[PDB]
RNA sequence: UAGUCGGGUGAUUAGCCAGACUCUAACUUAUUGAACGUAUU
């Protein structure tokens, strides 16, 4: 997960208001631009890539509808129900799959930045970071349990694997501090991590090449 | 009426052409004359005409092939369709998803088409009223909807296949009919001129049974044409009524002088190829047989020309599918010395008989055999009669095979038999590698049947990593999750991140135990020891950044 | 005919109400449910709809014709009962009755259609007229103007 | 164990990856009209994130600063 | 790439030419009856 930057809040949202209108009515052309100029086409808590997406509430309108018309409770995750499939990841898995769950034991990529709560392995699984006690840890864990981040195949397989596909690269850069200049490998560094967010997985990778 | 059936079979119709050219049969002989007419020729036409492609297999102008399956209330299914492909489809799922029931609907299916092209107005198998009636159900029946294509003159072909269950005072009937009325166009066409018929095989679970030839087998004089047909559809491939045929082939090969002189001519000058060069003790019961050769002259001179025998070429044909498909095959001959009938193959350059081979090579010879058989039975008028159209259904095709057969079995089936449809199952990334994408329909992993209209998966199997495949497309992990020696490099990841990314007594007990248990040259240690490294030089960088940063 | 149109009036008017919501238009022809909209992914769930509100009504007396369900778009043929619909969304005959219509035209401008097919001819014609208007000027131009009003006759 | 190759040796497909990895190395590591050829089919085939896109990239990465790096060696001295 | 749409040529249901489209995805159907078009009227 990232830390998400809000933007200006589309107007469309403010022409309806909650309980009158369904969300049904609105037509998804206009949030989906302003959810992507934010997320770049990555999954709201999965970073898996926007082919197949949908418009997801973190707080489910069945038992919060007063949040129904509020770009602070919108994301971006995958799959779709109106494309049919047995999706269990990001937003989907969180609606249907885990259940029973508290809201507020979710970190939110908005406000919260979910580095310090979620720490990315070379092996390709989620754990929470060293240290976290008391609410962190079991937010954590909570978070990795509802979003199924360690969990469906099609997710766990395909960060390890992307993940073990930029190892030689991060031991051929790391081998070599005592040949460049500090500068040069910083720059060199710099130059790693600014185009790896073209790639899918932006922490993963982020946690395998930076300290 | 005589003019609007005139009017839609002059537009490439083939029922109206057939419709005409039965009302103008049964009619008085001035326009009657079973053949030689307008429409006669346009459906003979029809079902005949194909050419030759770029890659020189014969391509039928009109392909046959399954357009939709629908199963209602059938099994577990409340309401499924499928889209099978016209070349190739691959159904793959968990255990107790309804592959196996997805081709035993299609086999009942193509079971009226074979009985209307065995027998007029035939009647083909049915469902059970007992086992394929889904046990909740609403309105307790089932229903098997199939759509066949057959070139553009007859787009669809509707046939259904419906059972009501036991104690149902409302009885549900079957549409069959528009099988029948093809079937009658294979069979009356094929009477009154020789046409190529299709084929329809079904090779389920019931293969692999031991033994072959167990008795006589007095069931219907193998030789004779509509032989292919009999139990097509069973499940098991006949491989005794195989053996029983190429034995005949054998004999009628070998027993003809014109078919004999010509091995005899090139078995004489093969000698001379080698007793010139020497080997003195090669001629005295060699050169007699030049004797023979001589006396085939007077066995012989009421031939002449020709000399081509169309079993001879059917036994060839039949041998090279079987030596080309199956890997460990090399020749397969009938030796008739030691003067019981036997059937010999070669393994790995040596020479077996037929009840000494494995399972596994057994099975896929039986299944080869069998097809190729019954293609070169039903395709007479064809250069490769192996190219002759038709439907095939194999379930679990990488039964009893290595992984190494399981690289070239589709591939093997798909040259031999190139306008065969065959629609497959299977429990194997290995076999998905060399299938595309498209030809793959994939059940959810977590479904109760309540699912419709199944869906291909999204990564490329073809030519993509096994592990990839099992990871993406089987839904399953690379690594065992039950295994407690699996989870060390985790658990190696977590203890040495948790101080500065350093080793530590329990970090090194840790590398320990996996140095111990994988071993030296293992990639879990090459990992591990990568690991180390990337992190003991991560942690001298980030205390030298932070000298400074103070 | 009336006696089925009343029958079938409470379900008209549900599938109607269900559909209008959902922005999908709905025609039946006695026996051809016809559902069409430009929203995709939004026909997949009609069916089941239909299924449960014939259950509702009719129980099990009325089914659908699960082997008669058709999905189609743009990519393929699209025809609503006999008239094809084209890429340009415009009403027409189909591409191989109009060819049908020239070929019966060029054998009546050489005189080698009998008065069967001539007959057949000019009913196809005026069914042309009221479905394609545009085909028939199409023809006046291709076979001469004399010769299609000598087809159709005079009063 | 088994020694079977983990992608199938009848299918050209599969030998794409190594092709372009060899095609890379022979080459001095920038991508030619040969090697971008191979990598948009590779593209077009596997697909937009397939592992054999990612192994690319990452081959490609690993060979521009294998190159940066000689160039630093050649203008650090004669 | 298929497949589909169909403007033109074509003694014309075929062949060809130009253009275009792509929800996982048409398969052209039934009278004398009903309604529609057309003709007598
Ligand atoms: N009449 C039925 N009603 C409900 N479920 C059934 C019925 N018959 C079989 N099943 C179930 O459906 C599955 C049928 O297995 P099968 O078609 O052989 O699948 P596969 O080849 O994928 O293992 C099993 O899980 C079985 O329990």
């Amino acid at each position: 997960m990232r830390e998400l930057a809000r933007l200006e809040r589309p107007e469309i949202l403010d022409q309806y208001i909650a309980g009158q209108n369904d969300w049904m009515e609105i037509d998804q052309s206009a949030v989906w631009p302003k959810l992507t100029e934010m997320q770049g086409g990555f999954c709201a808590y999965c970073e898996c890539r926007l082919n197949r997406c949908h418009i997801e509430h973190f707080r489910p309108r069945g038992k919060f509808p007063a949040l129904t018309f509020i770009w602070n409770n919108l994301f971006g995750s995958c799959g779709d129900s109106r494309k049919s499939g047995g999706w269990s990841r990001c937003g989907i898995y969180k609606d249907n799959g885990a259940g029973a769950y508290n809201a507020d034991d979710l970190i939110k990529p908005d406000e919260e930045n979910p580095d310090d709560y979620l720490l990315f392995l070379t092996t390709g699984e989620v754990v929470p970071a060293i240290g976290l006690t008391g609410r962190a840890l079991k937010k954590a864990q909570e978070t990795i349990r509802v979003f199924n981040l360690n969990g469906d195949i099609k997710l766990f397989g395909s960060r390890r694997t992307a993940v073990q596909a930029i190892m030689p690269n991060v031991e051929y850069l790391y081998t070599l501090l005592e040949e460049f200049d500090e500068d040069d490998w910083n720059e060199m560094l710099r130059d790693e991590l600014e185009k790896i967010e073209s790639d899918e997985y932006k922490t993963a990778l982020k946690h395998a090449w930076t300290f | 009426m005589t003019k609007q059936y005139e009017r839609k079979a002059k537009g490439g119709n083939l029922l109206s052409a057939f419709e005409l050219y039965q009302r103008n049969s049964d009619k008085a002989p001035g326009l009657g004359e079973m053949l030689v007419g307008e429409w006669f020729e346009m459906c003979r036409d029809y079902i005949q005409d194909g050419h030759v492609d770029e890659s020189g297999i014969f391509r039928p102008d009109n392909a046959f092939y399954l357009r939709r399956l629908t199963l209602k209330d059938f099994r577990r299914f409340s309401l499924l369709e499928i889209k099978l492909e016209e070349d190739l489809t691959v159904i793959i799922g968990n255990n107790g998803k309804g592959k196996t029931s997805i081709l035993y609907a299609i086999a009942k299916t193509l079971s009226w088409f074979v009985a209307n092209i065995l027998k007029e107005g035939g009647s083909g198998q049915r469902l059970s009223e007992m086992t394929d009636i889904k046990n909740d159900a609403e309105d307790r029946y089932s229903d098997v909807s199939s759509t066949f294509f057959f070139g553009k003159g007859l787009k669809s072909v509707p046939i259904r296949l419906s059972r009501s269950a036991l104690g149902t005072a409302e009885r549900r009937d079957s549409e069959v009919k528009p099988a029948k009325d093809l079937a009658d166009i294979w069979r009356v066409i094929n009477e009154v001129n020789t046409i190529n018929l299709p084929t329809f095989a079904l090779y389920n679970v019931e293969r692999s049974q031991p033994f072959n030839r167990n008795i006589k087998d007095n069931t219907g004089r193998r030789e004779e044409r509509f032989d292919a047909y009999s139990q097509t559809l069973g499940g098991a491939g006949r491989f005794d009524h195989f053996v029983e045929w190429y034995i005949y082939l054998h004999k009628r090969t070998v027993s003809d002088i014109s078919s004999s002189i010509k091995e005899l001519e090139q078995q004489v000058n093969d000698l001379q190829r080698t007793v010139d060069g020497g080997m003195v003790s090669v001629k005295s019961l060699l050169e007699q047989m030049k004797f023979k050769l001589s006396e085939a002259i007077e066995r012989n001179d009421a031939a002449v020309s020709s000399r081509v025998l169309t079993e001879s070429v059917q036994k060839s044909i039949v041998e090279k599918a079987i030596c080309s498909v199956v890997p460990s095959i090399s020749n397969i001959w009938v030796e008739m010395i030691t003067g019981s009938d036997l059937v010999k193959v070669t393994n790995d350059g040596h020479d077996v008989t037929i009840d000494q081979l494995s399972d596994g090579q057994r099975v896929f010879l039986s299944l080869v055999a069998d097809l190729a058989r019954r293609m070169v039975m039903l395709n007479p008028l064809l250069e490769n009669p192996l190219e002759g159209r038709g439907i095939v259904l194999i379930d679990e095709i990488e039964l009893h095979l290595h992984p190494k057969w399981q690289q070239e079995v589709i591939l093997n089936l798909r040259s031999a038999f190139p306008n065969i449809q065959f629609i497959i199952t299977t429990h194997s990334p290995i076999v998905l590698s060399t299938i595309e994408k498209r030809c793959i329909r994939e059940f959810e992993p977590n479904d109760d049947g309540d699912q419709s209209f199944l869906d291909s998966p999204d990564m490329q199997t073809k030519g993509s990593e096994n592990a990839q495949i099992l990871e993406q497309v089987m839904n399953v992990h690379s690594t065992p999750p039950g295994i407690a020696e699996s989870h060390w490099l985790g658990n190696f990841e977590l203890l040495l991140l948790d101080n500065s990314g350093e080793l530590d007594n329990h970090s090194q007990v840790l590398y320990d135990q996996i140095k111990a248990h994988f071993g030296i040259d293992s990639i879990e240690l090459k990992k591990a020891d990568s690991l180390i490294r990337i992190n003991k030089m991560k942690n001298k960088l980030n205390k030298i950044r932070a000298e400074k940063g103070k | 005919p009336v006696i089925s149109n009343f029958c079938m009036y409470e379900f008209d008017n549900r599938i109607h109400a269900a559909c209008k919501k959902v922005e999908i238009t709905y025609t039946r022809y006695a026996d051809d449910l016809t559902f069409s909209s430009n929203i995709p992914d939004v026909l997949k769930a009609v069916p089941s709809t239909l299924e449960v509100l014939l259950k509702d009504l009719f129980g099990s007396a009325l089914r659908l014709n699960h082997s008669k369900t058709v999905f189609s778009s743009k990519a393929h043929n699209r025809h609503v009962t006999g008239i094809t619909i084209n890429n340009e969304e415009t009403l027409s005959l189909g591409r191989d009755r109009k060819r049908f219509i020239k070929h019966l035209i060029n054998q009546y401008k050489y005189g080698l259609l009998d008065n069967e097919d001539k007959a057949y001819l000019i009913g196809l014609l005026a069914f042309a007229s009221h479905i394609e208007p545009s085909f028939i000027t199409r023809m006046n131009e291709k076979y001469s103007l004399e010769l299609m009003e000598r087809l159709r006759g005079q009063r």
